[PDB]
């Protein structure tokens, strides 16, 4: 939920920062300079991805042979569909009763 | 719940003849067919080898016996502690009979276990004290018999197994 | 999502049951008013 | 019908509360302490599906016949004491 | 009097049904 | 002939969150939960020289739960590349039943193992992790123990390789096996 989305956003931001640092290093070392030293840090950012790789290497890996999270748990979804259907049926019955009452006048 | 039970040891005609007469009297009373929950009575002992069954059997070692597990668990415990108990070698008898549910009242006729024995008439109450209808039915069912008086009416809540052990205690009677 | 939809269906069931109770009071009232007169 | 069948499947999937290895339903172990001659047989499993929907339709047609009897009494026994009914909840 | 009572009951039932329609639309709005 | 092939594995206490999440992902239960009870060992063996265990645990969180006495003996030394645990036997009893039988047959409270952990289920196999609590009488390892237990009759050891493969599926967690 929260932690999974946070780690995903963190990995996405890490990839974006790595791409930006690579582009900046290319633009700096292409033409003209001490700032090019920070370009080396871009390579360090690449190592961060490797750490993420390590983070993916020594990750959960529950089975690594099948798919986890058994069951879509959509029984609740089906129950909600039935509830909405009952609500619609009640609305239809109420509309019929209202038409009958209006005809009574 | 745990209702009384006794064994009027009749004679004169025959044991099977007396059993048939009691069954005919019960049928005249309106005993409906309800299967045959033949309750055995085996002895190996101060433990026991109670095999009476009420769709579950158990042996009451002492203190009326816990015997709260299923029959398979009890048999597994017995076969596991083969010899580790003090209760294999005594006479292993088995009583039988039919169980008829007249109307919210089941009656079972425990026949001769090893062959020398009586036919114990066992009844089952609904809620349970509660001897008014019990006595009204016992007097209309048999004659000078069915005294009962188990370890009941003391208040540990309608114990059947203690009554069954009391009935099996009739082994030394013959 | 499971907890969210469980709360949603609980709210829906509560609303439907309140609707049934109000309609029950209404039907009792109207049936008493109707059966009191025979045309 | 859909809700009953999916509830059946859901039940086929409550937890057994296993300690050694029950992996079943507490109704199975309840026969041990609490002697059940025929209760445990009735509490194990039963027939359902088409029969339950059929008897529900039977209840429906019985309600329809009761309503028809009431309407016939109202239309015919009008000068008679007007019988008054009230459904349950 | 019977007609007036019937009309009053009908008006009350119609008001209740309209209120229930409104709250049902609101609940379905989610 | 209900045998057992339970493997003895143990997981560090710090590595719990990832472990429970891995379990609930792969297979733990339908909304899994925990348990709470207290065990005790009864020792009465003069000629057999073998204290026969009896798990008269009372699930305090459950109301009227039957005492699930568990005996285990005769460790099977099959050497079939599996755990081959001792033959087990379960029996559900009522309140004070185990105490009454310990008083009648004659037992002695060897020791007490109060543990607590989470529940897990699979298709056939079972697994459980918990932690013991060295508490007083009215109330010593403090380590989660991941045991992959399979209780069933003898059969043909067909589920043995299946359980071994499923345990290897959780290799980043533990490497469970038998004991001496």
């Amino acid at each position: 939920n929260e932690r999974l989305r946070a780690l995903e956003d963190i990995e996405r931001e890490i990839g974006a920062i790595l791409q930006n640092a690579g582009t900046a290093i290319l633009e700096l070392s292409k033409e003209k300079r001490l700032l090019d030293r920070q370009a080396a840090a871009f390579t360090t950012s690449v190592q961060h991805v490797e750490a993420e790789l390590s983070a993916q290497i020594r990750y959960l890996t529950q089975v690594a042979t099948g798919q986890p999270h058994e069951g879509s748990s959509y029984s609740s979804r089906k129950d909600c569909q039935m509830a909405l259907k009952r609500v619609d049926y009640a609305r239809l019955k109420i509309s019929d009763v209202a038409r009958t009452c209006e005809q009574m006048l | 719940v745990t209702c009384v039970s006794q064994m009027p040891v009749a004679e004169g005609k025959s044991l099977q003849q007396t059993v048939e007469l009691l069954t005919k009297k019960l049928e005249m009373l309106g005993a409906e067919k309800q299967g045959t929950f033949c309750v055995d009575c085996e002895t190996y002992h101060g433990k026991l080898m109670y095999v009476m069954h009420y769709p579950l059997s158990c042996f009451a070692l002492f203190e009326n016996g816990p015997c709260l597990i299923a029959d398979t668990n009890f048999d597994v415990l017995m076969v596991k502690l083969k010899g580790f108990f003090q209760s294999a070698k005594a006479s292993k008898i088995e009583t039988r009979g039919t169980r008829y549910q007249y109307c919210d009242f089941l009656v079972k006729v425990g026949t001769v276990t090893m062959g020398p024995s009586a036919r114990g008439i066992s009844v089952e109450v609904e809620y349970g004290d509660c001897w008014s209808l019990l006595l009204e039915f016992l007097q209309s069912f048999l004659g000078s018999h069915a005294p009962g008086a188990p370890t009941v009416f003391g208040n540990a809540v309608y114990g059947p197994a203690d009554t069954m052990i009391q009935y099996m205690e009739l082994f030394n009677k013959i | 999502r499971n907890q969210q939809l469980r709360a949603l269906q609980e709210e829906c069931d509560r609303k439907l049951i309140t609707l049934r109770d109000e309609v029950s009071i209404d039907l009792y009232e109207l049936e008493e008013e109707y059966y009191s007169s025979s045309s | 019908n859909l809700h009953l069948l999916i509830r059946e499947f859901h039940k086929q999937t409550v937890m057994p509360h296993p300690a050694s290895a029950p992996f079943g339903h507490k109704r199975m172990r309840l026969s041990g302490p609490q002697a059940f001659d025929k209760n445990e047989i009735n509490s194990i499993q039963s027939t359902e599906g088409l029969l339950e929907k059929i008897i529900k339709q039977a209840k429906h047609i019985f309600l329809r016949s009761r309503t028809a009897a009431t309407i016939d009494s109202l239309a015919s026994r009008i000068e008679d004491p007007q019988i008054q009914a009230h459904w349950s909840n | 009097s019977e007609l007036q009572r019937k009309d009053a009951l009908v008006q009350k039932h119609l008001t209740k049904l309209r209120h229930w329609q409104q709250v049902l639309e609101d609940i379905n709005v989610q | 002939n209900m045998m057992e092939y339970l493997l003895q594995g143990s997981v560090l206490d710090h590595s719990l969150e990832s472990l429970i999440h891995r379990l609930r992902g792969l297979c733990d239960n339908m909304e899994p939960e925990t348990f709470l009870d207290h065990e005790m060992v009864f020792l009465l063996k003069g000629q057999q020289a073998s204290p026969f265990v009896l798990r008269a645990r009372r699930s305090m969180d459950r109301a009227g739960a039957p005492w699930h006495l568990r005996y285990l003996g005769q460790p099977e030394m099959g050497d079939k590349n599996r755990h081959a645990l001792v033959r087990n036997c379960v029996d559900i009893a009522t309140s004070e039943n185990l105490t009454d039988f310990l008083m009648e047959m004659g037992f002695r409270m060897d020791h007490e193992f109060v543990a607590k952990g989470h529940l897990f289920r699979k298709g056939i196999m079972k697994v459980v992790v918990y932690k013991i609590f060295r508490i007083l009488v009215p109330g010593l390892s403090l380590s989660y123990l991941v045991e992959l237990s399979v209780v069933a009759p003898a059969g043909q050891d067909m589920v043995s390789d299946d359980m071994r493969n499923f345990a290897e599926q959780l290799k980043p967690l533990v490497h469970l096996e038998k004991i001496d």
